[PDB]
Order: C-alpha cells, then structure tokens, then sequence
C-alpha cells in the first residue's frame, strides 16, 4: 500500500528516532563537522588542533620571551560507511507498521555498532584508570563513591574546563550506587550520571614483574618527515615504550609505573595519584605503545614551549617498576571531559537526480551527529526492492588523558 | 478532530517524500 | 438485575482486564498476525519466516551482499480453542460486582491456561540447559549464579542479538537470588523506546513454572554417523513443494528407554559456536528431545549442524551451531539427572504467538448470543458466548480464547536446572 | 459533575451493549 | 490450633498444580478421639485415580 514518498519518509524517520534513542553515550561526545566538506569519497586523516599550552610569560620585555610555541594536532580517520543492505520484501511493505519494524531493525543493528564502538574506545583508551578494592556502594565504610574519586581527580588534574564531566556506569554499579530511575527515562536521562548497557568487561592482565628497559624521555613533536619528504603532524596522542617484556599485555591494559605521579596540567604541581596510562598496541616484544604522552617536567632536554606540555613529575627510568591496574575482571565505568570524545561525520558523497534507477536520500541525525545515506533500488531476480543504509561517521578519543575508568573491586 | 487533521498532512508531506515535515507535524502530533 | 447488554459488556471488559494484566510472559511472546482471517475451524500451518542475525557491512562497495540467503521458515498450528464452558448462576447475576468476580474467576482459569502452555513449552523445548549442582542463591561459596551463568552462555551464543534477555524465575528461586518486590508489581515487572532494545535485561517470576522431571535413561548411545542440512524444501506426497521445519532433528539412538518430551541431552564430544563468528566454545552443546518416535529414534528441537561437514555449502553452512557431526557410538549424557523446578529464559524473538478471530455469525441463531472480542495486550482473540439452558434452569456461559504459542528459535530459549547433582 | 455524567455514559454503553464505547469511557473516567 | 506436616505430602499451585518444594502444613482444628484429629484444609491428591476431573 506504501508510496515511494512513504518508502522514504518513514525509513529515514524510523531510522532517525531509534539511532537517537538507542544511543545514550554518543550524544554525550562532541560532534566535530570537519571544515573540508569534502565532495570525494576518500577517507582524509583530518588533524585537529588541540588546546594551546605555553609557558609563563612575565615582565615589560617580551622580546626574549618570544611567541613561538608549540602547535600539536591530532588525527581522526572516518574508514568507511557502515552499511546495512537487505532486502525488502513483500510482507515488509504490506503496511506502515511492518515497514517500520524492518527499518527499525536495521537502524538498531546501525546503532548498536555505534555505541559498541564509542564504549570499546571509552574503556580501551581511558586514561584517569581509579581502582578501589571495595565495591560501589551507596554509603558505606567499605563502599567506594566512583563519582566522588572522578570529580576529584578530574578537578586536581584542572582537565575540565569548568564545564563539566560526565559519568556513565553499567547498570549493575548504576544500581549499587543508589541512583534512582524513577522520573527519569531508561539510561538515566532527564527527558549528568548516565548507564549504559553497552560498557564493556575489561579483563584481567596476567602480565607481572614487568620494568622499564632503559631510561626513556618523551618530547611532544609538532612534526616529522615522511617517505615523500613533506612535513606530516605527530599525533601526541600515544608514546612507544620499551618493556622488559609484554607477555600478558593487550589494548585494553592499565598501567601506571612506580614513582611517576602526574601534575597539575595548569599549575603544574605534582599530585598525589601515581600516573596512569592505557596501552593501545603490544607493536612488538618489548615495545609497548601506552596512551598519554609521558611528559616529565623535570627534563632538561626539553624546551620550556615542550616543558609546558608536561603531565608527569618525573621521565621514566631504568628498571623502573611498572603496576598493572586491572588485576581483576570487572565492567568498566567511564567517565569523560567535554571534548575527550569526538565523533567526526561527514554528509557521504552522492548525487540523488542523475539515476533514476537508484533513488538515494541523505538524512542527519543532529542529536548524535552522523551523516547517512537511504537508497532503495528494485530488483528482477528476487521480485522485489533491495534497501541500503549507510553511516559515515568516525569517533575519535581526543584528550586520553581526560577519559576514565572505573574499576571496582580490584582485590587480586 | 485535530490530531486526525495533524495526521493528514503529516500523511500528505511523507507522500510528497519531505522527511523534515514529516519529523515536525509528528511531533507537533506528540 | 443484569440485563443481556450489561452482561456482554461488563464480561467482555472484565476478561480482557484480567488477562491482559495476570499474563508475564505471554507478554514477553512476539505476537504474530496471521496472513489472513479466514471462516474456516481448521487453521492453516502457518509458515512464519525465521532470520539469521546479519553482521553490518563496512565497505562502500557491497555486491552481492544481500541476495544469497537461505531463509528457512517455522510452522505454527493454531489448534483448538481454550474454552471456559459454565453455568450463570443467579446469584452472579444479581448485581455488577458479583458478575464481574464470576468473569474474573473465569478470565484467570483462561489466563491460567495461556501462561501454562507459554511455560510448558520454554520449559520442554528450551535447548540452552545451564546445569548446577547447587541451589540458586547470593552467597558465591556454594550458591548458583543462575542470571550470570545465562548471561554468559548467551553472550557466548552470539544469540542475544545485543539486546535484552527476558528471565523468569520460579517464586522461590526468584527470592532465593536475592530479588527483591519493592516498586514493582507481583511479577517484578516495572509498572512505569523498549526496555529490551535498549539492551536492559528483565527479571521477572512467575508460578506456572513446571517441575522438569528426571531422566532414567543409562548408556544411550547413537547408533550410525549421522548428519544434518538445513534444508529449505521438500517434496510432500502431491509432488509440491514444501517447507521444512529446521528445528527439530530426527536422531537414532541404541534406545529410547526413560526418554521423555521434557529430557535435555548434550552429546559427548560436541561443542556449540558462536552464531556469528563460528568460534568452537568451550560449553558442549546441549538439545532437547521433544519425541520419542520410536523404540530407537528420537527428535532434538535444536537441529545440530556441524561446521566440518563438506557437503554444506557456505548458505547452509551459515546455520552452523555444532563443531563436528553425531559420529558413532557417542553417549548421550543425560543433563537433568534430578526433579527440579525449571528457571527459564529467552532472546527477543524466541517464542511467538499467534491468534486469529473465531469465526461466528453473530445474531444468525436466536438462542445463542456471542460477541467476539480480543485482548490487545497479550494479542489473543477470542469469543463470549451465552445460552439458557432449561436442564439446569440457569444460563450457560463460554469464553472461548483462539491463540497458537509457537517456540521459534528454540536454540535461543534456555533452562535453568539448579541441583542436578545426583 | 464530569464524574456523574461519564458513569452515566458508562452504564447507557453497557445496557445497549457496546463494548467498545463502555471501555472508552471506562479509560476516559480513570 | 496445632500445626502439622506429613512427611511425603506436598503443596501443589492452586491454578497450575505443579509440585512445589515446601511441604504441606496442615493446621488440627479439632481433636474428635484418641485416634482421630480434624485438618483444617482437607488433603486433595493430584495422584488419586479414585477423583473424578471435577
């Protein structure tokens, strides 16, 4: 009974309405429009600026004192579409309501690979790891309050900037917490302290008695030569460091290594929390790439414009003592700054009155910032028309150093 | 009634294929 | 002091209020619509179109992506109805609140029935059998972790779909787990986008639960390598074409002594996998017999189908859920060793119910008045008939209610067995 | 009152016999 | 006033009749000989040939 008017309409409703609902954690990440609007279908590593740190400037005289200072960017790629191309049969078009259930049942698929995707980045390359051996509990001596400990390390390390953090918990310690449902609408929202089914289990590390191999210093680079020779940005974004060993270690790992502790990023006063980092790839043996930067204050190779980067008292030295975090399997609570999460979408490519064989429609979803294409094209051989939804989109974890997890119960 | 008028134009616009109408009737209908 | 229009109505809204309101999980059933109504008694098998979960494509070129398929179909038999066949006594007629406690009686024994079937068959076809030695209960030293381990099992599975898993509980297993009632109606549902989609499982309780008997079977072994194919069609006796039912399985054994339609059965040897990915998992695979066809032959509701076996073609071998095939003389090993009261869970669409109008001609007979109704919660359809019957002096009363329960995916449907430990 | 007059409706809808506008009102009076 | 259980006696759901765990609590409401008590709910057995389906 539906028109093709009414094939695209209430597809791309549907399909706007359920990724919106479906989705609690990637409407909580900024949504970065790249500024190329590229028409090419061609996946750009788009750099973006981060925050500007420079050094103390003081006095009359600022000839000395010179304006050049550091610029460091960081790389997102939007890979391809995530398509979801079925067919529509004829029971499926029989009447609006069935036509709906398909659409939504496409457009879930869509939209839990979404969230699956920002929760598996979230937890993998949290930085600001907080473990507590007790549980989450509402009130309790042997009760541990995960918000409380997360705005306090967020505000001691001055990475927000003054506009709020945003907690998301799996059910279970959602739950535990005592934080109530009622007069709220399911994740916990007001129709901020969200949950979320989609968090992940991080999984214990059975790596022990790792150490540093030799003494290493990181310096944030702006640039570096590649093999055409041209200038290319370095993303700052994640150091290789060289283990004595990595039998044990995976992506989602958290380590802090002993006598490093980080700073205040403004003040640059040392904390009392050792420093955490996140490995993001085991490339080799002994060669681990670990998540934020460490940059130590007390270097003297580095400039004072590289030394106004630094979130660590201290470089890491020669068999120093590395401590792995999650000691025990348990589900991740993540919590998050303003820009530490970005999800990068960009309108797809494609012209809608030149075939007339294939109709295409691009719709956008504004409350979580992806771009998507709807295409309906009929087909002989099945007697019937093949559908195709397409999602353009990239999530970046900018700032690693401003996402965290949660542990609780880290007993072993 | 209203709404059954609000559902007729929101009918009338998913016909002519415009989806941003289509959003806003309906949730003028909610 | 009732008349016959106050009759119907306050029956019809009563019975249509109780069931909707004392049915959990006929509830938690998808309700399918018929292809058509027809005026006929005899209901056609319908053949509802069961889908494999499909894995989102990444890359912008996709062809050939869509049309190879397999697409088996399930059939579901409507049956007869579920009747309510009584005498309106006087004293039930006398004013609006008795009449509607005697609707009300009768719209539960209804209710009754539909919630026993929904139950009965999750509990006789659920083929996710997670077996502990221990009773259900808080404390990890000794107490089964029965929400966990099916959490596990049908994460293991890819099965769940990445959504909500519907839980029911017997009554005293529910209180056991450390449940507790508060804000919550009598089945611990949330009285308040679905819950499910978003991916939030329900815990509910319900007391038709039955009692899985146990199984005196000893030493069953299969008898010859057997091997299974999902097969879409089949030729009947007319030479047309005709679906197959791939759930069930027909496997023979060395014998079928002590084997019943509620016994689970896990074959030595064999593994499950992962809907999706195809992974062996550590779990063996576990199956229910659902009849017993001969002295020596025996029907599983979940069809295995190894993913070593070289006759499938990559369509069929998409409906892989066992490692290897039945090769000779594997045992059996019975799972539920011990009577006890089954737990049981299920996906989303994992038990469906379908419900189609009873054909009447109203007014055409002047003795008997029906008035066909239907109950939009639950999605049954049923009819309120009365007579005056001289034998008794008083007037009979039927509530007849048409519905077909079918255990779609019964790969996808578990039971929980808490101390099997004989 | 607006009660008295919706179970008024109430009991006209049942005597004849009309279920559907008896459940209507019923919904509209809770 | 005097509560009593039998040893292989159960409960059974009233609607559904499917066997529970707790076993059946009888309470005497009268004691008519040295021989003889009076149960308050009378015992009725799912297993018994001897009943009628009504």
């Amino acid at each position: 009974a539906l028109n093709e008017g009414q094939i695209v309409t209430l597809a791309v409703d549907e399909i706007i309405e359920t990724i919106s609902a479906i989705t609690p954690m990637a409407q909580k990440a900024k949504k970065y429009t790249p500024p190329a609007a590229s028409m090419q279908r061609s996946s750009n590593t788009i750099w973006m600026p981060v925050e500007q740190e420079s050094p103390t400037q003081e006095g009359w005289d600022l000839t000395d004192k010179a304006t050049g200072l550091l610029e460091l960017n960081v790389a997102v790629n939007m890979g391809e579409p995530d398509n979801d191309f079925f067919q529509l049969r004829a029971d499926d078009l029989r009447d609006e309501t069935a036509y709906r259930r398909r659409i939504q049942s496409a457009a879930r698929k869509l939209a839990n690979n979404v969230e699956l995707k920002v929760a598996n980045m979230a937890a993998e390359m949290g930085s600001l790891v907080i473990t507590s051996p007790d549980a989450i509990g509402t009130n309790t001596a042997d009760a541990w309050n995960f918000v409380a400990d997360a705005e306090e390390i967020m505000f001691s390390r001055e990475l927000n900037r003054d506009m709020g953090t945003s907690y998301f918990f799996n059910p279970q310690d959602y739950k535990k917490a005592g934080y109530d449902l009622t007069k709220r609408d399911i994740f916990g929202r007001i129709p901020d302290v969200l949950r979320s089914p989609k968090l992940p289990v991080l999984t214990k590390s059975t790596a022990t008695g790792i150490t540093v191999s030799g003494a290493q210093s990181f310096k944030p680079v702006a640039w570096q030569l590649d093999n055409d020779g041209n200038k290319v940005n370095v993303d700052n974004r994640f150091a290789t460091v060289t283990l004595s060993a990595t039998t044990g270690m995976k992506r989602g790992d958290k380590i802090s290594f002993a006598g490093v502790k980080f700073l205040g990023q403004m003040a640059k006063n040392v904390l009392a929390q050792d420093a955490t980092f996140s490995v993001v790839r085991v490339v080799d043996g002994t060669h681990v790439e670990i998540t934020p930067k460490p940059v130590a204050l007390d270097d003297v190779s580095l400039s004072p414009e590289q030394r106004a980067y630094a979130n660590v008292n201290t470089s890491l030295a020669d068999a120093m003592a590395v401590n792995i975090l999650n000691v025990k399997d348990a589900r991740t609570n993540v919590f998050w700054a303003d820009d530490a999460i970005r999800i990068v979408s960009q309108p797809i490519p494609a012209n809608h009155e030149l075939f007339a064989g294939m109709k295409t429609t691009s719709f956008s979803i504004p409350d979580v910032g992806l771009n998507g294409i709807f295409a309906t094209q009929g087909d002989i051989s099945t007697l019937s028309g093949l559908c195709r939804i397409a999602l353009w989109y990239g999530v970046n974890a900018t700032r690693p150093e401003a996402i965290g997890v949660g542990l609780p119960g880290q007993t072993a | 009634a209203n709404k059954d008028a609000i559902r007729k134009q929101m009918d009338a616009a998913a016909s002519k294929g415009d989806v941003e109408t289509y959003r806003k009737l309906k949730a003028k209908l909610k």
